[PDB]
């Protein structure tokens, strides 16, 4: 094996030991996800608010 | 402050309302006066589910009681608990409407549905964050069943972000008023396909058959079929009453049991149903809950698939073992339940059991076996409708033949839906 | 000093950060009132726990935390519970009525009408960071608000933070526990919609919890209370380097350069041990190789899965209590010659170890013991790819009948959106099966 | 009434399982694809382990290791005993082989080179269509049109009357405590061709090509089979031994030492769920009544005579151990 990177400290310490070597979208598009579903939302209401007026 | 709006309507639905009432207000502490007298601090943790907090720390039911006659509100006003409920609630007509789906739905009881919304409005009003309404209606006379289904028509266009929950009683020929019955529970039940989130389909004929066969009641009145609603009534609205996890409020309930909209008809049970001072283990519970005698419907869930199911067990018991049986159960017969819906079963428990009973359970199935209630209703529909038999009692209110053509494709269709999932 | 603020969603997000924030104070010596008697530095300072804490003129420590639930009900114990002296109202965020556990109610219908008042208390809190280096969102994957509406929350830091870290602990569901049957379409969809957004995220399933409990604590039917003390036990032994003195894991962006080499890939195994309970008068106190050798069992991990039948990318042992450096090698040399420890070929093969001498805190009058040494290891398999695998198939099931899609497409929400959020599961299943076969 | 489910309706091994245990009255079928089974006997490929053991209230139990292809394949099994120090390269039952990609290639010719030159047998034989030959060039040439080459056993213990080839295949089930138990019933597939040292009929001893290019099929013993009681007679006949002290006590110590040494690698003992499985070992002996391993197999059949005895057997220490209701094995002990 083989430790390196030995760090102490009063509180503690840490090393590393190795065994073997190797072989965002915008507020603008976010708005208008949130304002497309808000709109199928009052689409889907309308249409049974004139659903029930019939 | 999630409240919920109660609503009973017609003979029927003021009858089973008013013990509903009697029933809960015992489990709360609440007296035939308003006043609190309890001594657990459960039972007022959720109290203004279904009852507002008046003057003098009184509790008043958020009730309203509609009738199209003036008889069964005079009776409830004068029943044991009638002098809880709020005056103006009371909202009634004179004419009566004859057992006549057209009478409640578009005219007399058209002339009162608009003084039963401002009611409705004002209870409504002082919400704080309103959950939804509940109403209690028989499907086979007129006021429950027509007037009941217009109000659910006219609530949700001024409530449309609300949810809409009915215990609604089937009728049966076993306990049959009149020969026009199917009539107005087919013009019924496609209003409650459409307007409603929740539906409890409480059979009259297994109502009957429970008082007849199991609780050895030879002259079953509406009296003995009244305290099994009263019982079942108060075992689905547990979760409902007390702190608790699982379907706490309408909508989550609504949300664990409904997978398709038009399929919200939910199959209650009840145990123990005893003719009674012997202790009944978790095991019998379990098994009588599930047994198709324990069933409020009258349909055999053993020819149907659960779709999803809602368990509450009320009492001081061990909920490890209420785990290992309810998993039992399950494993036993998984070929009841859809393979499509994994873990559709929910279980909850309730430290406080009903009044009479250290322990008890409460079933509520969305079972696809249903359709047998509607099927039954549609077979006693269409003997008496290619004859246009008794019809004149309708046409002569202005309604048309085409409109009960209507009805009767449109409960067809709820009856192929139902099957589609059974072999899906 | 590089502060870091905490963001607890939902119910179980609420729930779980209040169980790490009274442990954080019980290991800092903070007292409920936010007094702190060992803090000689009044009114201020650059202190690692000031990384969680701010301070007052008066000396209280305030955690640098925000509650956020869309039902006031969980975060209401929080305003009354020991600790509210700690938190002021404008960390307490509460809202009417609740997502229903339902995705899309959290993250489009309810979430919308919420969303620009809580980034409006975070900015509050990040306008007292010098160097605000990012933040731990805390979150349940079944919940309608802990899916839905934590990642619109994600999506918004990005934005409003694009140089920022985050770090998620998410609890995956259960059905033993679950309360909703829909757990599984607002895990995918909230997965989906996170992942692009989160750097490093430990997942914790309920049912490795759960059993922990019933078998390490003898509790028959654990609740809530008795599984989010042994959470916030795994989470402190996480964050104790941002909150200590010491050289590994001292902020952020070291968690992903430790654990995550690939960004997609940033799901590590937690295993914890030891996990002893404290109605036993005397046991066995175990030793640095037997607590080691604990982390390779699939019983204590946080994901039941068999690492053995995948490949590791990284691996951190953060001990803490009596440890030296010369029983940690003793303890590797004998586990490799005896367990399947597979790296992949492009990672070296070997560990990172933290050493903390302080040993774990135990809340007074909880169900585990006072040792005298534990150990977290946090582990980059592929082999926890055996948790999608799970959910993945449960949504296969209930979506090819549509079942409760209704209630999203209510809310506003497409039905492509169920489909595109399974096809980068589906890539996800694929990119673990890649870099572990 | 325990559960389980059936996933390889090609397995002739627990088509006869599934029948047994819905025969006891106490096991119910489900649908393939439902979850909430105790058992399962599960598919050959790709079989979701990472879903097993996630069900509450249900032990729940498989037929397979995952893990155990390491060793029931053919490029597997080379590399896992060079690899492995508990079987080194240096292990003495197993024929030289190298596993050549169409790598080992300049090492597999610096030993035939060396034999070549050696002036000794240089006769090897490649296989995943199967070519024996002794000449390299049409070895690795054959490939290009994942292999290994192995020594070909050039002095084959021949059975007489016949002077034929053959193998010995072993049943060996493996519980979810890791107990070995091998079946006392082994069975000789023969062949039933002259071994000629200068055809693939009298070489290769597979049923299905005995039954398809051999002559004299069925001509000695029924089916190319013969069981170890004849086959113990013979020895004792034929070479003043016996099958016990000649070859089973190799035969064990190979089954011993190869499960043995994956044994960390696939153990259940700590596991969510638990796992059993069915393994088919294939011998062959040498003039010189000296065992060699020449492949296990992951989802063997079984020899028609003994599926009555194998299945019951599976029922009695692998399912009913875990399920218990209302010896025909040796179990080989570490
Ligand atoms: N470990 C743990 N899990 C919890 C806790 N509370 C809830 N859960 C789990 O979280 C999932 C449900 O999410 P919740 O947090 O309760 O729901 P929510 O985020 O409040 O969103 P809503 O649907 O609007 O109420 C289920 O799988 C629960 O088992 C908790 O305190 N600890
Ligand atoms: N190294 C070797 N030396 C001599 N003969 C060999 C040999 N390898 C194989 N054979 C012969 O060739 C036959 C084919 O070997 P192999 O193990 O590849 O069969 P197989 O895998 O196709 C069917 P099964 O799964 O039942 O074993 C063996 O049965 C054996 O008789
Ligand atoms: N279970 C039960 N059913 C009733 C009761 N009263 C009436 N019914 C049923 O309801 C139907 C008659 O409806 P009813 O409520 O009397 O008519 P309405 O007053 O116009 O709504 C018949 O099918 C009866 O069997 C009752 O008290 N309990
Ligand atoms: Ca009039
Ligand atoms: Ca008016
Ligand atoms: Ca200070
Ligand atoms: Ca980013
Ligand atoms: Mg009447
Ligand atoms: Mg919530
Ligand atoms: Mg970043
Ligand atoms: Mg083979």
């Amino acid at each position: 094996m083989e430790v390196i990177e030995l760090n102490k400290c009063t509180s503690g310490q840490s090393f590393e030991v190795i065994l073997k070597p190797p072989s965002d979208p915008s507020l603008e598009e976010i708005q208008k996800k949130l304002e497309a579903a808000e709109e199928r939302r009052k689409y889907q209401e309308a249409e049974l608010l004139k659903h029930l007026a019939e | 402050m999630r409240e919920i709006v109660h609503i009973q309507a017609g003979q029927c639905g003021n009858q089973i309302g008013a013990k509903f009432w009697e029933v809960i207000s015992d489990e709360h502490g609440i007296d035939p006066t308003g006043s609190y007298h309890g001594d657990s601090d459960l039972q007022l943790e959720r109290i203004n589910v279904y009852y507002n907090e008046a003057t003098g720390n009184k509790y008043v039911p958020r009730a309203i009681l509609v009738d199209l006659e003036p008889g069964t509100m005079d009776s409830v006003r004068s029943g044991p608990f009638g002098q809880i409920f709020r005056p103006d609630n009371f909202v009634f007509g004179q004419s009566g409407a004859g057992n006549n789906w057209a009478k409640g739905h578009y005219t007399e009881g058209a002339e009162l549905v608009d003084s039963v919304l401002d009611v409705v409005r004002k209870e409504s009003e002082s919400c704080d964050c309103l959950q939804g309404f509940q109403l209690t209606h028989s499907l086979g006379g007129g006021t429950g069943s027509g007037m009941g289904t217009l109000l659910i028509s006219k609530i949700r266009e001024e409530y449309p972000d609300r949810i809409m929950n009915t215990f609604s009683v089937m009728p049966s020929p076993k306990v049959s008023d009149t020969v026009v019955e199917p009539y107005n529970a087919t013009l019924s039940v496609h209003q409650l396909v459409e307007n409603t989130d929740e539906t409890y389909c409480i059979d009259n004929e297994a109502l009957y058959d429970i008082c007849f066969r199991t609780l050895k009641l030879t002259t079953p009145t509406y009296g003995d079929l009244n305290h099994l609603v009263s019982a079942t009534m108060s075992g689905v609205t547990t979760c409902l009453r007390f702190p608790g996890q699982l379907n706490a409020d309408l909508r989550k309930l609504a949300v664990n049991m409904v997978p398709f909209p038009r399929l919200h008809f939910f199959m209650p049970g009840f145990a123990p149903l005893t003719s009674q001072y012997r202790a009944l283990t978790v095991p019998e519970l379990t098994q009588q809950m599930f047994d198709s005698k324990n069933m409020m419907a009258a349909c055999d869930p053993r020819h149907g698939r659960y779709l999803t199911v809602a368990a509450i067990f009320r009492g001081r018991m061990s909920m490890k073992e209420v785990d290992e049986q309810m998993l039992n159960v399950q494993n036993k017969n998984s070929s009841y339940f859809v393979e499509w819906i994994p873990n559709n079963v929910k279980t909850a428990v309730c430290d406080i059991p009903p009044r009479g009973l250290k322990m008890s359970a409460t079933f509520i199935g969305n079972s696809t076996a249903i359709q047998e209630l509607f099927k039954r209703i549609s077979e006693q529909f269409t003997a008496m409708f290619r004859r246009k038999a008794f019809l004149h009692w309708y046409t002569g209110e202005g309604m048309d033949e085409m409109e009960f053509t209507e009805a009767e494709s449109n409960m067809n269709d709820l009856v192929s839906e139902y099957q589609q999932y059974q072999d899906a | 000093m590089r502060e870091c603020i905490s963001i607890h969603v939902g119910q179980a997000g609420v729930q779980i950060g209040n169980a790490c924030w009274e442990l954080y104070c019980l290991e800092h010596g903070i007292q409920p009132d936010g007094q702190m008697p060992s803090d000689k530095t009044i009114g201020g300072g650059d202190d690692s726990f000031n990384t969680f804490f701010s301070e007052t003129g008066a000396g209280k420590h305030v955690p640098r935390a925000v509650f956020v639930d869309l039902e006031p009900t969980v975060i209401d114990e929080v305003r009354t519970g020991t600790y509210r002296q700690l938190f002021h109202p404008e960390q307490l965020i509460t809202g009417k009525e609740d997502a229903a556990n339902n995705y899309a109610r959290g993250h489009y219908t309810i979430g919308k009408e919420i969303i620009d008042l809580v980034l409006d208390r975070i900015r509050k809190l990040a306008d007292q960071c010098t160097g605000l280096q990012g933040f731990l969102v805390f979150h349940s994957f079944g919940g309608g608000t802990g899916s839905g509406f934590t990642s619109l929350l994600m999506e918004r830091l990005s934005v409003d933070y694009g140089k920022k870290s985050k770090l998620e602990f998410s609890i995956y569901p259960a059905p033993q526990v679950s309360t909703a049957v829909v757990e599984p379409y607002n895990s995918i969809l909230t997965t989906h919609t996170t992942l692009e957004h989160s750097d490093c995220a430990f997942m914790v399933d309920n049912e490795a919890i759960y059993d922990i409990c019933r078998r390490n604590l003898d509790i028959e039917r654990p609740t809530y209370t008795n599984l989010n003390r042994l959470i916030s036990q795994i989470v402190s032994s996480i964050t104790a380097s941002l909150r200590f003195d010491g050289a590994l894991n001292v902020d952020l962006t070291e968690f992903q350069t430790n654990l995550v080499p690939y960004p997609r890939i940033h799901f590590p195994l937690a295993t914890y041990a030891p996990v002893i309970s404290a109605e036993k008068a005397y046991h066995e106190q175990l030793s640095v190789a037997e607590i080691t050798n604990a982390c390779f069992e699939p019983a204590n991990q946080m994901v039941k899965c068999d690492p053995r039948h995948g490949k590791y990318m990284a691996c951190c042992l953060l001990y803490r209590g009596d440890v030296v450096p010369k029983d940690v090698n003793a303890a590797i040399a004998t586990i490799k010659t005896k367990r399947s420890i597979q790296f992949v070929d492009w990672c070296p093969t070997g560990f990172k170890v933290g050493i903390n001498y302080q040993p774990p805190t135990v809340v007074p009058g909880g169900d585990l013991a006072k040792v005298q040494r534990a150990v977290c290891m946090l582990s980059n398999t592929t082999a926890i790819a055996e948790a999608w695998a799970r959910l993945d198939h449960k949504f296969d099931l209930m979506y090819a009948k549509r079942a409760f899609v209704h209630w999203y497409v209510g809310e506003g929400m497409e039905e492509g959106e169920f489909s595109e959020a399974r096809e980068d599961m589906a890539a996800l299943e694929k990119d673990y099966e890649e870099v572990g076969v | 009434m325990y559960t389980f489910v059936v996933r390889d309706e090609n397995s002739s091994v627990y088509a006869e399982v599934s029948r047994l245990l819905l025969a006891t009255g106490q096991w119910k079928r489900l649908r393939k694809d439902n979850p909430r089974f105790n058992l399962m006997l599960g598919e050959r490929n790709r079989l979701p382990f990472g879903r097993l053991g996630h069900e509450p209230g249900l032990v729940q139990l498989v037929n397979y290791y995952r893990g155990a292809d390491k060793l029931c394949r053919k490029a597997s099994l080379v590399k896992l005993i060079k690899t492995s120090p508990e079987l080194s390269e240096s292990c003495t039952w197993f024929p030289e082989s190298y596993v050549i990609y169409p790598d080992e290639r300049e090492v597999f010719l610096a030993a035939y080179n060396r034999r070549r030159e050696g002036r000794e047998g240089n006769v090897w034989i490649a296989k995943s269509g199967i070519l024996i030959s002794s000449e390299a060039s049409e070895l690795l040439d054959f490939i290009d049109e994942v292999h290994v080459i192995q020594k070909y056993l050039e002095k084959p213990l021949l059975l007489e009357p016949g002077h034929r080839k053959f193998d010995i295949r072993s049943w060996v089930l493996v519980d979810h405590l890791y107990n070995i138990y091998l079946y006392r019933e082994g069975v000789l597939r023969t062949s039933s061709e002259p071994y000629n040292s200068a055809d693939k009929t009298c070489h290769l001893t597979n049923h299905c090509i005995q039954k398809e290019y051999s002559k004299n099929y069925g001509r000695y013993e029924e089916g190319n089979e013969m069981f170890f009681e004849e086959f113990n007679q013979y020895l004792m006949d034929a070479l003043n031994t016996t099958l016990e002290n000649s070859i089973l006590l190799q035969i064990k110590h190979i089954i011993r030492s190869c499960l043995m040494c994956i044994e960390p690698a696939i153990s259940t003992k700590h596991l969510h769920y638990q796992s059993f499985q069915l393994f088919g070992f294939d011998f062959m002996v040498d003039e010189e009544l000296k065992v060699w391993l020449i492949e296990v197999n992951g989802a063997p059949a079984c020899a028609q005579k003994l599926y009555a005895e194998l299945c019951q057997g599976i029922v009695d220490v692998a399912i009913s151990s875990v399920f218990p209701l209302a010896s025909i094995f040796i179990k080989l002990h570490h």
